[PDB]
């Protein structure tokens, strides 16, 4: 038939310092609306963190209901322990999955040097999320598209 | 607009060479004190700016866009969610636009002739533009011939003056490198010290 | 037939300052009597250390007796050596666990900025870990619940 | 909680914005030396810190919470483990819900009238509050009409003045932000300074 | 009156032996940059004062009465046009004749228990009185168990204080004496103080 099927994007997103994390995605999928063009529909899923996002991506990438995966957490370094050794776990995760299944996952998973809570950052990182967030639109549906020319 | 400007007394102009920047810039000065933040509409992709900065919409904050010189300009301004227009010159065709979609906008004047052009056209606040030139002096003159217009000047602001622009009768100051600039904890200060001077005149 | 069975978690955890990290066992498996219902039921094993937790948690794993592995241990930096080549294998083995086996491997294996064992930081630690207990026991249930949404 | 009153007369009352920032503290102060700690029911998340807390009833630490305004909150703090409520005010259907639950119950009161309807309930131990407005001068009056009542002020206490609320007859005092704030390392040398002037009188 | 306490921050309170006393006062307070005066209900025929002053609300007064003991002097200071009413003391059969009325109501506190019941009925605001014996500490002290109250107190407060009662959270504060007694000339001096005193606190 006529290719005019909907495109579908999963979105998975860590529920910690959500009020930053959900900037992305909200502004991913007005952005998404603005240059999709209805030519794609995002589906959202809660995570617990970033940790585990690499499983539900895949068990998600594995079923073939999704053209492609977006990945989304906020890293930080609590002040107790260190936060490298699973944001390199999961970075290393994510581009495994896309490597295993054959379905791009996108990264928003962002580990920023400093954050601590004040009133000035919360909000810049609730700004710049918000701009991974369109970016990550705009990427999706350019690699999307860009793989299906080989 | 109008509740707003009577209500902060002054307008943050930024400029940045990236998004980062302005974003950066806006929150210092928005964590500061300043509620009203002017995004000049030059900023590289300054339309990614005024639409990540929506956010701060729901702490307060109000986004608009400045030096707009066409409609085109404004198309992507109210794209974006800009709450206000101001442009460097009064200009009919941004105004028209402007009033069709509920945009705020304050065209720039110099001279009563400029001034009267914008009042037969609806428009009562203006951008008093370079303030460098015309000073509070010009503020306070317009009083007699136009007693119930506004004017928000831009340049020749700073907070070794800003109470003389107010005790010329402006409405609100916007300001400049003097309020924006450095490093943002270095404009979150300047934040500070612009309210807290204005609140005491 | 009906689904009323019980949901069988693992949990694994390392010997070495047993008495931290029990503090997050014993919450967890509280927390997940007060959030299971008695829908999920928790078996615990020893393991010498964070080392072996890919291996011994993945013959578990494959066992297929599990819905899922919590693995747990407290890794300290010594003053003698570097701990971070274990810290790093060991988080990037039970990723990889959970991305061989299916079943999912949740991470409650710190590694402090800094532990002397002095006083404060023995109590804080027990403090800390029963609230990672806490944690895990809801990222357990959700995450459980939430694959089986796919 | 009487004997413990007696025994330590002191208590720790934690304020946070987190989990962490809780915990820190109330291992901070016990470390160095208090040993009852009363955990405000407002910290987001008071319910997880008081029962994360529970580790260090194996040290001798003995948890509550405080500000607890209704039997809602009771509940959970029951729910977590809490050794003890206390109310910012007596509050009738909190002391029958904790006499049910078996839960020790201080209620607060800063005049005579407020002092006696605690005494006809069976409350003899009160949370005095604001000790700011009363002072230890208060609680001397109190022993003429009420010599079997004894107090744990809040507020107006301060190591400057810890003897005085003792030479009044206080049965312990309750200590905010002159023990609980600042560092964890400030918080565990001022809960030494704390215990070691009470000792001294 | 919500929208109005956190406007103005002040409200006078007028106390006279004659109806031209409280009129010359309330106009000198008013001219003076104070928009938000009580009339003790106790001047000798206040309920003339209350009324005759209702012209001052074209030009942006806001004319309520105070000293209200019973439902029975409330209908004359409603009859009479009184935006809102402030009692002594909480008091049921006030409050629920101002809620049918729809005049603002706020009850007088001094300790926790009465703070509460006043919420428990609706009144998140409330007279804090005599300030002179609870002052700012007993303002701050409460936001902790009750961070959505918000006071105006009567009494201890001056000039001299003002900022202080501010940097403790009152939403507003009264001002007896201090700002009203003396020539209608010295009181609009004096509001011209207390007013520029508060706009940079």
């Amino acid at each position: 038939h006529k290719d005019h099927e909907t495109v579908r994007i999963a979105v998975v997103r860590a529920r910690w310092h959500a009020e930053i994390v959900d900037a992305c995605v909200s502004a991913f999928e007005a952005a998404m609306r603005d240059i999709g063009g209805d030519r794609f529909a995002v589906d959202v899923f809660d995570v617990p963190g970033a940790y585990e996002i690499p499983l539900h991506a895949r068990t998600l990438a594995e079923t073939g209901r999704y053209g492609a995966v977006l990945g989304t957490a906020f890293v930080v370094n609590g002040g107790i322990y260190r936060h490298e050794f699973v944001a390199s776990a999961v970075i290393n995760g994510m581009m495994n999955v896309q490597l295993n299944t054959g379905v791009p996952v996108l990264s928003a998973v962002l580990t920023p040097h400093n954050y601590d809570k004040s009133k000035a950052h919360t909000l810049l990182f609730l700004a710049l999320f918000a701009v991974k967030g369109m970016e990550a639109a705009r990427a999706c549906v350019e690699i999307l598209a860009a793989r299906e020319k080989i | 607009m109008e509740e707003l400007f009577k209500k902060h007394k002054i307008v943050a102009v930024l400029r940045a060479n990236s998004v980062e920047e302005a974003i950066e810039k806006a929150v210092a000065v928005f964590a500061g004190g300043v509620h009203l933040i002017e995004i000049t509409f030059t900023v590289p992709d300054a339309d990614t700016v005024i639409k990540a900065l929506s956010v701060l919409k729901e702490k307060g904050a109000i986004i608009g866009a400045g030096t707009v010189t066409s409609v085109e300009q404004c198309r992507k301004a109210v794209e974006s969610g800009a709450e206000f227009i101001v442009s460097p010159h009064l200009d009919e065709e941004i105004s028209q636009f402007c009033k069709e979609k509920g945009v705020f906008y304050m065209p720039g004047v110099m001279t009563p002739t400029e001034l009267v052009k914008a009042m037969k056209l609806g428009h009562d606040i203006l951008k008093l533009f370079p303030g460098e030139v015309v000073g509070p002096e010009f503020v306070k003159a317009m009083k007699g011939p136009f007693p119930n217009v506004k004017f928000v000047p831009t340049g020749g602001v700073d907070l070794d003056n800003v109470c003389e622009w107010f005790d010329a009768g402006v409405l609100a100051v916007g300001v400049g490198d003097a309020l924006v600039e450095g490093d943002p904890d270095e404009v979150r200060e300047k934040a500070k010290e612009f309210v807290e001077k204005i609140r005491g005149c």
